[PDB]
């Protein structure tokens, strides 16, 4: 079942998700239109690239963690 | 080749490590391992094919990175050996690891950005090239995001399980190897990227150089626990889809198998392991 789609402005940043040298993941995440790899772990978690040792509930979680870690710095692409 | 305890290094092994780390990188060298890991942990999948993370591989891939890059380091300097990091037992951003004639400290407040030592963006001698967030400057927030490294008391109940590692052989298993990479427990290896903070936070964890210091302390412990455990071994043990066996061979490389690196010590020992006893 994959998640729900999201689209809202966090801490600044607009960040979406939606179901869909690195994996096929069925899901995407987007910071500022820049796409962040995102994985889902086998409990149900999420990681991305930028806090990849740090699981979060959701993808939402994992994107907005991922702004958090920015800390205003754009993105750049994998 | 002995690999030593950080704490312990002398001036001259601190000064000859630093050097042979810079000149890798100002040479070129040293981003390509930064883009490799990165590349394994963005590749490696719970439900897919995995290597490098997340599974019994987890172990001797990292040993024979890490042995890749230690001989690249000898290669400019044949004197210089990783040594590793004991973050049970030099646990503050007191540890003379951080220390400006080491690798420097933690990051300021604003953005993160490491101010000193031999690494700090100012020096000019350390770009931060493979990246996802884009600035281009190493960053750390020592205790930043979690409040504390593992505890020896900690460590010793993950060497204390017998089970090398155990279907599903992925971050849901039991079993030694994932406790000690540690998606299930109270979590060693993980916790201690995420204690660092700054890119050490990251799949381009290679950016940091505590990225090795910290690997090879985690190399040590499996080594620690097959003196544990000397009757229990690497599993699986051939025919598991997505996952290396142990006879199998292991990307990148494709020319060496976990088989091949169970036993450190033909390729290096360390200043002390305590040998097989009750
Ligand atoms: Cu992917
Ligand atoms: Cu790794
Ligand atoms: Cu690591
Ligand atoms: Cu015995």
């Amino acid at each position: 079942a994959a998640p729900e789609s999201f689209d809202e402005v966090y801490k600044g940043r607009r960040i979406q998700g939606r179901p869909a040298h690195e994996h096929g993941g069925g899901y995407e995440v987007f910071v500022d239109g820049v796409q962040l790899h995102v994985m889902r772990n086998a409990d149900g978690s999420w990681i991305s690239v930028v806090s990849h040792y740090d699981p979060v509930p959701t993808p939402r979680a994992a994107a907005r963690a991922a702004v958090d870690e920015l800390q205003g710095a754009p993105l750049l692409p994998f | 080749t002995v690999r030593k305890n950080q704490a312990t290094l002398t001036a001259d092994e601190k000064r000859r490590f630093v050097a042979a780390v810079l000149e890798l990188k100002r040479s070129g060298r040293y981003d390509e391992f930064v883009r490799t890991h990165n590349e394994f942990i963005m590749s490696d999948t719970d439900s897919g094919e995995r290597t490098g993370h997340r599974s019994p591989s987890f172990l001797p891939w990292h040993r024979r990175f890490l042995l890749d890059f230690e001989q690249a380091l000898q290669s400019v300097d044949s004197s210089v050996t990783l040594p590793y990091w004991d973050w049970s037992a030099d646990r503050t951003v007191r540890a003379s690891l951080w220390a400006p004639d080491f690798l420097g400290g933690t990051g300021r407040s604003t953005d993160g950005r490491v101010m000193d030592g031999p690494f700090a963006a100012s020096t000019g001698n350390w770009p931060i090239n493979v990246r996802v967030d884009s600035r281009t400057y190493l960053r750390r927030s020592l205790g930043g995001s979690v409040a504390e490294l593992p505890t020896r008391a900690e460590v010793e109940s993950v060497l204390a399980i017998s089970a090398y590692d155990l279907p599903p052989y992925n971050s849901a298993s039991e079993g030694f190897r994932n406790h000690l990479e540690g998606w299930r427990g109270v979590n060693l290896h993980g916790r201690v990227h995420v204690w660092v903070g700054g890119q050490m936070a990251t799949g381009v964890s290679p950016n940091d150089p505590v990225f090795w210091l910290h690997h090879a302390y985690v190399d040590k412990l499996w080594a620690e626990w097959q003196r544990r455990h000397p009757d229990s071994a690497y599993v699986p043990t051939g025919g598991t889809p997505d996952v290396v066996d142990l006879n199998e061979t292991m990307k990148p490389w494709n020319t060496v198998r976990p088989a091949d690196l169970l036993d450190h010590t033909a390729y290096y020992t360390f200043d002390a392991l305590e040998h097989h006893h009750h």
